[PDB]
């Protein structure tokens, strides 16, 4: 449930995010993160990173829908 | 581990920041500190990711680096532009030698040095200035870094971006209180190079901010180098210096008109006529003070004439265009002198276009000269002996006739170049040893075509006598190729190489007219490459048994009679008999093989394993040896 396999999943997810977050498909690429990060329990790292190197808006809609 | 770290790197290549954020997160702390220092190859080059991505120019992925793991900024790494590989490298020196302004910000704003060199001493600084930002260099600048810092050539900060003609990279360095008054290896003051790539305004930068004009190792200044390369704007700016006195000015005319008649690129007689007139106006200007000119023995490669001494008989040269290159080459060699590197490359380009004119006999005449200079200066004449194989074989192909002494002097020329060569081979340890074993192979290629080029032609006893006499001194050496082959093999092998450009028509190999002089010269008939095949071994290793029959037939009958053994056994442990490939040469061979039976004792012992090694003579120790 947390090995490799969705380990390279949301590798994926989020290379996809970057894909289509630099095309501009910001709501596509907010879902993918949260399809991301909802098989990690706990990525503080990540938690962290994204908020930093980020863009401001696409983090700013992201945080937000976390608890979502 | 390694896999994945070779993920990353292949991921931070393109920069993908988002792929870096889970490949090197939630982890530990020292599973991924190698990680991110791992080197990995690839394209033929070494760096980490950070020396790449500085290299692609991603500055997400290289902050994320220099913030959230706090990687060490003086990492080492390999170059791959700049056309060639330049190792000892550092991520800023890669981000500043392309021009990525905001990754040289972040790395120098995070810990990066400034003056990290390379292993030609290379500073950032060098590097931006030879992409020629004028941001980036300003900057770095700004943060200290030491614009007075050479290379290992000795080229500083300002002359790579006064040859690369950045004037707002030069502007910026002389207000920065760099070295206008630079030296190099060669001697260059960052204004020879200036002059070298013809920019007019980093002249105009370099003369408004006190240069020095002064004369290079070359024995070449500023203005002579302008001159040189038919640069008349910047001959035109730097004789306006007010220092030039009056000899200089008069000679850096009479060397831009010489060199407007013979290069190929800015080729204009009508220039070189009016800018040698105009020099020797100006000598002839003073009733008193008329700076003749240097008296010139009569070379006789330029047809025997003498440099011009007064304007009446340059009046009477102004429609012979033939005989104006020829005042070119005459007063650029005196000018440049005999010992100067760009002295062969007009003198050549002379020859080339006689050459295309079928008028050969002046095209050797110049090029016979070109060559000379060029050995008398232990310059590198690979080039130019594949030239008169060139050109002898296409007057042999067009029946025109070569003269002896001609083919003398090249042959002589190509033996002494022979022996540089390997002197320059056992000599050089890694640095061009690719390089100069391939010189060597082919001016021993170049040697053979001329060999094959005077066996066609028709030559007195005393001219055959002098090239059988150079033949026999480069077999004396015994010169080798990679294979290990010698003339000989070469010349009785099909799978010597022959340029494509006028040699096919003449110099065919295997060719028996070559082989046969070889051998009546003294070449080593029973010899060996690396891979133990003989010259028998390779010519009955045929495939045109029919086609030139009689020059299989001559090949095989003169190598038999030279005295080469007709059963010699290569690494492989084969017989020429059984390495002959076609039925017609094997059964030449066995008509030309004679039987001995200490042949068929040898034989007998090879096949039989006897301890043979410290039981018979020393001599038979390598007659067993080889059969």
């Amino acid at each position: 449930k947390d090995a490799e396999a969705v380990q390279k999943f949301f590798l994926e997810e989020i290379q996809l995010g970057e894909e289509l977050l630099a095309q501009g498909e910001y709501e596509k690429g907010v879902d993918h993160l949260t399809n991301a990060i909802a098989v990690c329990g706990q990525p503080q790292q990540l938690l962290q990173v994204l908020q930093q190197t980020l863009p401001p808006p696409v983090f700013q809609m992201l945080l937000t829908k976390l608890p979502t | 581990m390694e896999g994945l770290a070779g993920y990353v790197y292949k991921a931070a290549s393109e920069g993908k920041v988002l792929t870096l954020a889970a490949l090197l997160l939630n982890r530990s702390e020292s599973d991924i500190r190698y990680l991110l220092g791992y080197v990995s190859q690839q394209g033929g080059q070494r760096s980490t990711p950070l020396i790449i991505a500085a290299r692609n120019g991603h500055a997400k992925v290289v902050r994320l680096l220099l913030e959230h793991y706090r990687v060490q900024t003086q990492q080492t790494g390999t170059v791959r532009f700049d056309g060639y590989v330049i190792d000892g490298a550092t991520a800023l020196w890669c981000a500043a030698g392309a021009g990525h302004f905001e990754v040289v910000k972040l790395l120098v704003s995070h810990g990066a040095n400034v003056n990290h060199t390379t292993v030609t001493n290379s500073t950032p600084l060098r590097a931006a200035c030879f992409d020629g930002r004028l941001d980036i260099v300003k900057y770095l600048v700004e943060n200290n870094a030491n614009i007075s810092i050479a290379n290992k050539y000795d080229n500083t900060c300002l002359m790579i971006a006064a040859y690369k003609g950045h004037t707002d990279v030069v502007r910026y360095l002389l207000e920065q209180r760099a070295d206008p008054n630079a030296k190099a290896h060669c001697g260059a003051t960052a204004l020879h190079f200036a002059a070298e790539a013809g920019h007019i305004d980093i002249v105009k930068e370099l003369i408004k901010w006190r240069a020095a004009i002064v004369v290079n190792g070359h024995g070449m200044t500023p203005l002579k180098v302008a001159a040189e390369s038919c640069k008349a704007d910047v001959v035109e700016l730097l004789l306006s210096h007010a220092d030039c006195d009056r000899r200089s000015r008069i000679e850096a005319l009479e060397l831009l008109g010489a060199s407007f008649a013979n290069d190929r690129e800015n080729y204009d007689i009508i220039k070189t006529y009016h800018y040698l007139y105009l020099a020797m106006l100006e000598r002839f200007q003073d009733g008193d003070n008329i700076l003749e000119k240097e008296v010139l023995p009569p070379i006789h490669a330029y047809g025997n004439r003498t440099e011009c001494r007064n304007p009446q008989e340059l009046e009477s040269i102004r429609q012979d265009r033939d005989a104006l290159h020829m005042e070119g080459l005459i007063v650029r060699e005196r000018i440049l002198g005999a010992d100067n590197i760009d002295v062969s490359h007009p003198i050549i380009y002379r020859g080339a276009v006689y050459a295309d004119n079928m008028e050969f006999e002046q095209c050797i005449k110049l090029w016979l000269h070109a060559l000379h200079l060029r050995q008398k200066g232990n310059r590198n004449t690979h080039k130019d002996l594949l030239r008169f194989a060139q050109v002898f074989s296409q007057m042999i192909h067009l029946n025109e006739t070569v003269k002896a002494p001609d083919i003398e002097c090249v042959l002589r020329c190509s033996v002494l170049e022979i022996e540089q060569s390997m002197n320059r081979v056992k000599n050089i340890s890694d640095a061009d040893v690719h390089n100069a074993m391939d010189n060597y192979e082919c001016n021993l290629y170049t040697f053979l075509y001329l060999v094959c080029i005077s066996t066609k032609t028709q030559c007195s006893e005393e001219d055959q006598c002098k090239i059988n006499k150079q033949i026999y001194n480069l077999i004396h050496l015994d010169p080798r190729t990679r294979e290990g082959f010698t003339l000989l093999h070469l010349a009785v092998n099909s799978n010597t190489p022959v340029d494509d450009f006028h040699t096919n028509d003449v110099c065919s190999f295997p060719n028996a007219l070559v082989t046969k002089l070889l051998l009546d010269c003294g070449a080593e008939v029973n010899a060996v490459d690396n891979e133990g095949n003989s010259a028998l071994h390779i010519i009955v290793q045929y495939n045109r048994p029919i086609s030139d029959f009689l020059t299989l037939h001559s090949i095989i009958i003169s190598l038999v009679e030279a005295g080469a053994h007709t059963d010699m056994t290569n690494k492989q442990n084969k017989t020429p008999l059984d390495k002959s490939t076609t039925g017609v040469s094997e059964i030449l061979l066995k008509t030309q093989m004679k039987m001995s039976l200490k042949c068929l004792a040898a034989r007998a012992v090879r096949a039989n394993d006897i301890n043979y090694q410290d039981q018979i003579p020393r001599t038979l120790e390598e007659f067993v040896g080889f059969h």
